[PDB]
């Protein structure tokens, strides 16, 4: 017999701990594994693929509409649509990056957002996509717009523009949830020149935007999401 | 690891940033793609979004309770709820099964742990000490009729006792038939007209029994069993969409009636910050 | 002078050219190829028809309006009908496939309009009823036909909600499936080559369907003033290392 | 070290450290490079 | 080591006790520049005064209490103590506090310990034997709102099950955002007119929850909660002045009105012994 | 199974001892540390810094 | 005095478990075994061997 | 471990599959004595029937 | 590690891993090969 | 030996032995000497 003594914490059950335990089928064989496409091994890699920003949020019931931001012909100077950068609130939210980045506490990364335009062929439109740092308000016109990180999209035979919001911050990690003093900046877009429709053509056009991670992303300190809740257990 | 490497002006025919989203890839486009940038490590490996991570924490999967009383004259020990029973799965509680389902099959070992705890909701003396008996009854084999029928004998099936108050602890091998669990399944288990829809066909490996083994006191004595499981040595496949509406089943993929809009809207123009 | 663009896929006895393609996927980086000795279990040697049923059978078209919300086919199930494909489906107990999917919409420089074109593996929908109401076999295997999600909810059918992808899911997250775009402006088809994706090594070809194809307008077709509000879609599609094994009678399926 | 015979006992397995994205975002047939037009 | 060397008498021109301390210096005189000094050595290495000893031991960090009973017709379970909860912080009690504010930035991880003992202050018939389960809350992660919501799941959150009576222990890494915790901070969440000053913008990590699993007795019982917190790896920058008077608040450097003299007056003269 | 013999102090909490425990947050990666003036090693290091004396404490 | 930390699970008993008891009768020496034809090894071996089926079930 | 080996068309002199089952034998007859079969291996060894396991809980 | 001095204390036993049907199978006199006339 | 994997769960650090006041005894830019005139 050799002596022990327990410590505090004996007998208690921690979700978190990982350790051994007797199997209950004991020398049972599993069915062996047969190849399948698609194994996934971090959800870093997916937060990579780019998925669809609900951002046209002004409709009162969730509609296909509202993945639309709509265009106008022949307006200058203009603003086309603005958001805060909260990634685990607002637009962003039932994104695949918004909602896996909702399963944790803290977030760091250069985010990557796209544009695609889908306007007749032979009409053409210049426009500014401009990222705000922390520190300063949602920017007011182009002029306030286009003195931070920006991009000047020509809409060409290349259909998609991809704007970067590099990582500026003072603290290396930043809230998924939505807080002030971790808080990330403003995105806005404006024409530069304007959208211009061919003769014999009319009415809105649209552009769809997407949204995921940069490869450059950290995520920390698994969380349970505020996505998903329940009132009585399901049954069959 | 270099997070950002350094870059500096550009004046070129080469433009990383333009590119054609119809064709479905997402092409790696960076900070230094379109910016000037100065070097930064990454300082991070991403060990704590690895798959084994995200579904290795214990979750609970089920809730149960039997009680402890006087059988005498009861038709019915099953509706007595004189040891209850519970058709396995993992999907009844949600939190665990949006984790489940971002993947459409996967394959893993179970840890269980079985928390059981008493109340005495009516006047007792006192807590008695009570042994819980929980054993596993896979499809082709007698269920018990009473708690103290022959099955509890278990001869042949797994079964554990613990004290109430106590866990008990084991674990299980990936007992599926095919190569991984669906998580999906968009099939029927034969061309029937009216057969069930879904994975509740496949999924099926039988239930869980609970009982308790003592012999009944004065008071009556409730036990209430919660089930907890952890996926250890985890492979999935195939990412899914996140589930977006409530759940209203076990095993489809049904939501609600008038369920609300998912999507926040605005206070405020597309325009708005 | 080779374009990204330009294409020429000939399988069997069918070829197609398209002359404004955006490049093409294929399903998980996976190119379909026959099922491997080491991860058999039936002991059947399998039947490979090869060319007589490799080949491509376009579906009847679809007519995309300014009203449409999206249709739905599901594999093998879409091609059930398909010459010799469909006999060997109906007659083998088990049957293995991957496809080329060829979805084809032309329109001129003063249309605007964008489809996704996705692979769902394994789509089970969801009952427009709630609770736990299935939904009936004949409803999931509409054939050549497809699903129309501007039909009227049916009874024993699925929902067609399309900002849920018919399952409870958002409809801006697909983009997590293999797919890709046809925007008017740029693209005309969408070519997507789809890999066997199961859980077991082969599997029944009409109690079970391995991927939902779906085409999906979102930004909604804009003809130029005064033309005809509509365009046609068509969807050509053809099994590509098809393998059938446990022949016998021939299945008698509902309905 | 094990104490238990079976292999389902064992604790949790231990970091992928496998990681790649490509299967996922770039599943096209012919190559795009970065830099060069998408559509040519 | 010697501690004194031998030193003998001195007539130099070398005065190394006159010095100029109006230049931020404490020049290191020793017992042997101005007295005739014997060798002696030290025999002590300075161990119990490592910081890492310092911080290291346990200490109470915060005492909280839930009870069990019926929560039937409860309309705010919160409110009942049916399943209480803690804003994480580490300056409530104050013993551990001023020994922290010693310095101005600190890393380290944490071993946390919590003991629960119940009481039954009125007429029960035993005492009952309870399990307390205290998950783990971080900001943006939905806080249970009745002792039995789907919260208590806890399928992503870390939470520790141990039975009242006993003690439960975990440690957890330096969950802190920068590189340091700040003991002070002289700043904002942002350049408001009316946002709150202080460290208690920065110093945030959510809050821990308790409660009990046991469903109600016929008696009622209160259980009381110490969490007691041990630095562990530790890491001080920049010692600042020590806390002289006392404290009104978590996270603000105020001191009480019309506080009372700390320096004790002399009984008598400055020529007093 | 190997035979144990529990001592006496088993299960007790001293404030004072310093052993292993479980991590609850298994895998988790902590913020990088930057460099920061002014480290402190020992109580020993500060109190050789001199500091005034209130000594006309007649007041 | 080592000191230890017990988990969840113990005291337990699972039908299914295998480890190392301590004997009753320490030193006891057991019967000498003899040869006996026919040893069965694994379940597999005997149904391998082929017996009847009532096919005619309808009595 | 070969479950069942590969085997094809058969027009012989040598059928394995008459037998004589008064002789008491179970003569050890495979799929591929009588249809046509492909390589496919056992993945499993046989170690949950084994009587220690049978008789061991 | 075995605690305990006599052998009945050890656990269970490790697989036979013998295998032999044919004493159940084919226990006939003359060696029956699969393929030839069962009755010459 | 450390029976579990992440380092938060080990025991406290080992003592610094570093040790160095002058960051706070003598931060003065041109280095005095003891014996030698504070003020030149
Ligand atoms: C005593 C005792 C008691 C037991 C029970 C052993 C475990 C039996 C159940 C096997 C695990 O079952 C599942 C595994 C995975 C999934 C699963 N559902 C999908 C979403 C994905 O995975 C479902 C079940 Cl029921 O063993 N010994
Ligand atoms: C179950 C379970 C429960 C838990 C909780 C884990 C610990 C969470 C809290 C993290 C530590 O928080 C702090 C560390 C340092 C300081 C600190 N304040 C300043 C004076 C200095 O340091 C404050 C807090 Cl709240 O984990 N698993």
């Amino acid at each position: 017999g050799l002596p022990t003594t327990t410590l505090p914490g004996s007998g208690q059950f921690l979700t978190t701990d990982d350790r051994q335990s007797p199997s209950a089928l004991p020398n049972y064989e599993p069915t062996p594994r047969i190849h399948i496409p698609g194994k996934v091994h971090n959800l870093l890699e997916i937060i990579q693929v780019d998925t669809l920003i609900p951002m046209n949020n002004t409709h009162t019931k969730d509609e296909v509409n509202s993945y639309l931001i709509p265009l106008n012909a022949n307006r200058q100077n203009e603003q086309v649509f603005g958001t805060n950068l909260f990634i685990g609130d607002g637009v962003f939210k039932t994104t695949l990056l918004g909602e896996i980045v909702q399963y944790y506490t803290h977030w760091s990364g250069s985010l990557r957002f796209s544009l695609m335009y889908t306007g007749p062929a032979l009409s053409s439109a210049k426009l500014i996509l401009a990222y705000t740092p922390p520190g300063a308000r949602g920017p007011q016109d182009r002029r306030e717009a286009m003195l931070g990180t920006h991009v000047v999209w020509d809409i060409g035979l290349q259909s998609t523009i991809v704007m970067t919001i590099p990582w500026t911050s003072g603290v290396q990690f930043r809230y998924t949830d939505p807080d002030t003093y971790t808080s990330a900046g403003f995105l806005s877009c404006w024409y530069q020149t304007s959208l211009i429709l061919p003769p014999e053509t009319t009415g809105q056009v649209y552009l769809l935007s997407f949204i995921s991670a940069c490869p450059d992303f950290k995520l920390r300190l698994m969380k349970d999401t505020q996505t998903i809740s329940q009132t009585v257990a399901l049954t069959e | 690891t270099v997070a950002s490497i350094s870059s500096g002006p550009k004046h070129t025919q080469k433009v990383p940033i333009l590119t054609a989203n119809e064709t479905g890839a997402t092409m790696p486009v960076l900070p230094s793609d379109s910016i000037e940038t100065r070097t930064t490590y990454m300082h991070f490996n991403g060990s704590e979004t690895d798959v084994e991570c995200f579904l290795g924490r214990a979750a609970c999967v089920h809730v149960t309770e039997i009680q402890n009383k006087d059988a005498t004259g009861i038709d019915n020990h099953r509706e007595a709820k004189l040891f209850n029973d519970w058709k396995i799965n993992l999907s009844s509680l949600v939190q665990l099964r949006k984790k489940l389902e971002l993947f459409t099959y996967v394959r893993f070992d179970s840890e269980y742990t079985i928390l059981a705890t008493a109340s005495q909701p009516d006047s007792a003396n006192y807590s008695s000490n009570l042994v819980v008996q929980a054993m596993y009854v896979p499809p082709g084999a007698p269920n018990p009729k009473e708690w103290d029928d022959y099955t509890w004998q278990s001869a042949s099936n797994p079964s554990v006792f613990f004290k109430v108050g106590d866990t008990s602890r084991f674990s299980v091998p990936y007992v599926g038939l095919a190569s991984a669990y669906n998580c999906f399944y968009d099939g029927y288990s034969h061309d029937d007209a009216e057969t069930q829809y879904g994975i509740t066909v496949l999924n099926h490996m039988g239930s869980m029994a609970f009982r308790i083994v003592n012999e009944h006191d004065e008071h009556k004595t409730l036990v209430k069993i919660r089930v907890y499981h952890r996926a250890k040595h985890v492979e999935a496949w195939i990412p899914r969409a996140p589930r977006a509406l409530p759940y209203t089943s076990i095993g489809r993929t049904n939501y609600p009636k008038n369920t609300e809009p998912v999507i926040k809207k605005r206070k405020g123009d597309i325009k708005s910050y | 002078g080779y374009s990204d663009r330009v294409q020429q896929i000939t399988l069997g006895n069918s070829t197609i050219t398209t002359q404004e393609a955006a490049n093409a996927v294929v399903c998980y980086a996976e190119w379909p190829e026959y099922l491997p000795d080491v991860d058999a279990s039936d002991v059947n040697k399998t039947s490979k028809p090869d060319t007589s049923v490799c080949r491509f059978y376009t579906l009847d078209s679809k007519t995309w309006t300014t009203g449409s919300k999206g249709w739905c086919w599901k594999l093998p199930d879409a091609l059930k009908d398909m010459g010799v494909f469909g006999q060997n489906m109906f007659f083998h107990s088990l049957g293995r496939s991957g496809y080329t999917v060829h979805v084809q919409c032309n329109a001129t420089k003063f249309h605007s309009g964008c489809l996704l074109v996705v692979v769902i593996p394994e789509h089970q929908l969801a009952s427009h009823e709630g609770g736990n109401v299935s939904v009936k076999y004949t409803f999931t295997h509409p054939g050549e036909r497809g699903i129309d999600l501007s039909s009227a909810n049916e009874v024993g059918g699925p929902v067609k909600d399309v900002l849920y992808n018919m399952n409870g899911t958002l409809l801006g997250n697909l983009l997590i499936f293999p797919h890709q775009f046809i925007n008017l402006r740029t693209n005309n088809t969408a070519t997507i080559v789809i890999p066997y994706i199961n859980s077991v090594p082969i599997d029944s070809m009409t109690r079970h369907n391995n991927v939902s194809l779906m085409v999906i307008p979102i930004a909604p077709l804009t003809v130029p003033t005064g033309a005809t509000p509509s365009l046609p879609i068509t969807v050509t599609i053809a099994p590509m290392c098809t393998e059938f094994s446990g022949i016998r009678s021939k299945s008698i399926v509902p309905q | 070290i094990n104490y238990y015979k079976d292999a389902a006992s064992t604790s949790s397995a231990g970091q992928s450290l496998s990681m790649d994205p490509s299967k996922f975002t770039e599943p096209v047939k012919d190559l795009m490079l970065k830099g060069a037009p998408a559509l040519n």
